[PDB]
RNA sequence: AGGUAGUUGGUGGGGUAACGGCCCACCAAGCCGAAGAUCGGUACGGGCCGUGAGAGCGGGAGCCCGGAGAUGGACACUGAGACA
RNA sequence: UCUGGCACGGCUUUUCCGGAGUGUAAAAAGCUCCGGGAAUAAGGGCUGGGCAAGGCCGGUGGCAGCCGCCGCGGUAAUACCGGCGGCCCGAGUGGUGGCCACUAUUAUUGGGCCUAAAGCGGCCGUAGCCGGGCCCGUAAGUCCCUGGCGAAAUCCCACGGCUCAACCGUGGGGCUCGCUGGGGAUACUGCGGGCCUUGGGACCGGGAGAGGCCGGGGGUACCCCCGGGGUAGGGGUGAAAUCCUAUAAUCCCGGGGGGACCGCCAGUGGCGAAGGCGCCCGGCUGGAACGGGUCCGACGGUGAGCGCGGAAGGCCAGGGGAGCGAACCGGAUUAGAUACCCGGGUAGUCCUGGCUGUAAAGGAUGCGGGCUAGGUGUCGGGCGAGCUUCGAGCUCGCCCGGUGCCGUAGGGAAGCCGUUAA
RNA sequence: GAGCCCGGGCUCCGUGAGGGGGGAGAAGUCGUAACAAGGUAACCGUAGGGGAACCUACGGCUCGAUCACCUCCU
RNA sequence: UGGAGGUGAUUUAAAUGC
């Protein structure tokens, strides 16, 4: 479970902040 | 009793004579007794050294009971047997005493700094200085004015 | 620190009390305590008490009867009119029969009942039931 | 120490300790704020009359499956896109397409729709300007345009 | 989370029914702030009111009491009194 | 159909009609008096559990619907629809919405926080709050009394008025109640002064330890490289392969070089605030225990803000690199394997300087003081003895400080906790 | 000395292609992740990698594993 | 009689069900 979330917290995170970024 | 500061452990539960007037089989007076503690001073020892060696050689346990009443104000002790004769640092001893040691520490530091300990007891030590400095101030051993800080320490000690 | 010496003496006191010890020991000793303990041996709660003053301090060896249920300080020590003791009154005593709400006031220190026979009053300092 | 600062001239760590904590009180927060008054449209009213757009029939939830009855009306004022549960059986019939549908809510103003219904928050009342239970029962009145 | 430039104060003066940076000339650099100022939201305020064993919480409706307004916004006369 | 109902017999007669004044200072309000005069407006909700306060028949068949929740309808439904019966309340009764209560679910009264939500990873001290004893001054808080005052209304109580009450009148009380003036008390608190050692701090001497830093120094094993000796493998697995070795591996003997680290010791052990800490020797240095309170004389606690220390990983710059090893490259496994298993392998792991600041950073248990059966083991310090190798070396007991386990009273939901408190 | 206007800046209301997630529907598909040692114990902070659940490294923790082997404790 | 460590560990036993 929370590897699972926190990795796909930060997957959320940088894409969409690579969104952002960008 | 106890209060385990900088510590867990319950300190020394050393205590006092409850005695409360003086023994008699014990024999000196006010002048002796005066006599004794400005040799003392003399020698380069201080009050807390100098009521130890009193006690051990000259048995008499606090200066307190055995003196006053001789002008009982207040209890006649040591240090102000002292000052009446203005032998007395200006500083207090207790005051005194800590600042001396903590200039010793610096040094060592400067050396050797990759001490996490040593440096950790620095900060232990300051502020107590701290604190001690900032009630003597309000009760008037030391002025206002002041404010305590490493080269305003490395001034007193020199 | 200690503080609310009283408190840490009546603390012992009630906690002394509920095992069933026969007499007690208080190593901080006071006025407070000293003349509190007398108010509750003049109401009659306590039997004897001798304090020896070491030169350390007072202590109170206290002898128990067994009539104490329950006697404890009061914590920000509240101020409290004559009119409001009624309220302060059903709160913190058991009934209208025992009535030591220990108050401090104008004439000295008395019980709540000892108070309201004189009438005057102020802030709290302790219970006793 | 049970939490609390207790001394005399404390009081005011009281005095903002309670409204701290006061805030997770869900309910408490929105109202001060107003929330319950701005998002779930009426702007906060007992009722509100709207044009019924159409007649859509919607499925039933979990153990459940039947076809409630619910419009679709649109707030006049509020001008907004409401999706609605219709009481009675037979119902859906007595609304006509553009006639006046007052309404209201349905159970907790919280958002919760009843057990069944997933999304629907509010109720029906009216059909021109004259309600539902009364064209249930035949005498009573009964509708027009 | 820092704000403040008639801005805080001083001297002298104007204007006003009258004190007052109200206004103004000169001089000073204060004044306010984590005991929460400033800014933003919201809101007439009080007597009361609802509820609750109490403590408390919510509320400003008739009515009474005080203030504000009169299509938005500014402006004077006339009168003891209005910026009506 | 005995809760009640119906026939029938008798009684009285709310509305409704008509009259008298009223009132109007004109009506209406048509009240109020009198004549006439009828048993003549009752409904809404619910009835499965909750709430029960109230159950059958017929239809219908997880449909249509009911529904505030928990559920109920999938072919004998008391829960749906209709009827029939019954319960509530009654000119009301019910639906939606809002507020308060319930909700000690906002904790003052009157909540928690080991494992249910929730202790900051630990410390420091600023602002704040909170403070040992003993004497004297003031009387600021505080209490007492008087006095100025907080409009009327509403509220509560009495009496009186209207047929009754609502409502009003009179008299008594309370009221946000946040103000003020004067007198009085001095326990408490504030403030001021004085005085004292129980807290704190401080000193001297004995003492243990993986506390820190620095310098010094030895050995193990792994690897590597060189010489000799020695041949047909070895490596690897559940089997295997890739891979090591034929200019010779593994292996053995001798020689040399490099970096990491310090088994047993080692303990239910010690030290540290915490992260954490372990070859030996010396220098520098932090803390700590105890005996004696020998000195200071409340100097205290806690601590928002603030400041500081903080494993591993990561990052930066420089230096280093044996073994190990994310990523990565092969083999196997397997239905497939982005793996477990095996053979290589970079970053990193080490050193120096800096940054970064996270954790099941646990004892999931903030800190300080006081109080509350005990037992036992253990570490260090003290003490009275016996033993002695004449050293507290081996033991008994009381005491002090720490570190475990068991358990009385109590607490806890229970597990458990229980003088190292939960 | 108002309203009024003009040029620029800042903010807010009505409304818009497109875009994010939630609580779901549970008859398609992939896998077996956890819950039994879940068939490689599990979690944990950090880092890389994989379609996914997840795997691995390093450090921690037991809320950790089942005998066995060794060590202590009323 | 009941509790805490240190390390052997065992692959011969295969995904899913409204």
């Amino acid at each position: 479970m929370r590897w699972k979330w926190i990795k796909k917290r930060i997957r959320r995170l940088k894409r969409q902040r690579k969104k952002e970024r960008g | 009793m106890a209060r385990m500061h900088a510590r867990k452990r319950g300190k020394s539960g050393s205590k006092r004579p409850p005695r409360t007037a003086p023994p008699i089989w014990v024999e000196y007076t006010v002048e002796e007794i005066e006599n004794l503690v400005v040799k003392l001073r003399k020698e380069g020892y201080s009050t807390a050294m100098i009521g130890t060696i009193l006690r051990d050689q000259y048995g008499i346990p606090s200066v307190k009971l055995f003196k006053d009443p001789d002008n009982p104000n207040r209890n006649l002790t040591i240090t102000r047997i002292l000052e009446k004769h203005g032998l007395a640092p200006e500083i207090p001893e207790d005051l005194m005493f800590l600042i001396r040691r903590a200039v010793n520490l610096r040094k060592h530091l400067e050396q050797h700094p990759k001490d996490l300990h040593s440096m950790r007891g620095l900060q232990l030590i300051e502020s107590k200085i701290r604190r001690l400095v900032k009630y003597y101030k309000r009760k008037g051993k030391l002025p206002k004015n002041w404010r305590y800080d490493p080269e305003t320490a490395k001034l007193l000690v020199r | 620190t200690l503080l609310d010496p009283l408190a840490n003496a009546l603390s012992h006191i009630t906690n002394s009390e509920r095992v069933g010890k026969r007499e007690v020991y208080i190593k901080p000793a006071s006025k407070l305590i000293g003349e509190v303990l007398r108010v509750m041996q003049k109401y009659g709660y306590i039997g004897e008490f001798e304090f020896i003053d070491d030169g350390r301090a007072g202590v109170y060896r206290v002898q128990l009867l067994g009539r104490i249920n329950k006697a404890g300080a009061i914590k920000p020590r509240f101020p409290v009119k004559v009119s409001e003791f009624e309220k302060w009154e059903k709160r913190f005593l058991p009934a209208f029969e025992f009535g030591i709400l220990i108050v401090s006031t104008s004439q000295g220190v008395m019980s709540h009942k000892e108070a309201i026979e004189k009438g005057i009053g102020g802030r709290l300092i302790a219970y006793v039931y | 120490g049970k939490k609390a600062p207790n001394g005399e001239f404390a009081g005011r760590k009281l005095k903002l300790k309670r409204k701290k904590f006061r805030w997770s009180d869900i309910r408490y927060k929105r109202r001060v704020l107003r929330l319950k008054e701005k998002s779930d449209p009426l702007e906060g009213a007992p009722q509100a009359r709207g044009i019924v757009l159409e007649k859509i029939a919607v499925e039933a939830k979990q153990p459940n499956s039947g076809m409630r009855k619910a419009v679709r009306v649109q707030l006049i004022k509020n001008g907004k896109v409401v999706t609605a549960f219709c009481p009675g059986d037979g119902a859906i019939k007595f609304i006509d397409e553009h006639d006046e549908v007052i309404i209201e809510g349905i159970g907790g103003p919280k958002g919760g729709s009843m057990g069944d219904i997933p999304g629907i928050r509010y109720k029906v009342v009216k059909v021109n300007r004259v309600s539902l239970k009364e064209l249930v029962k035949g005498r009573k009145e009964k509708p027009r345009r």
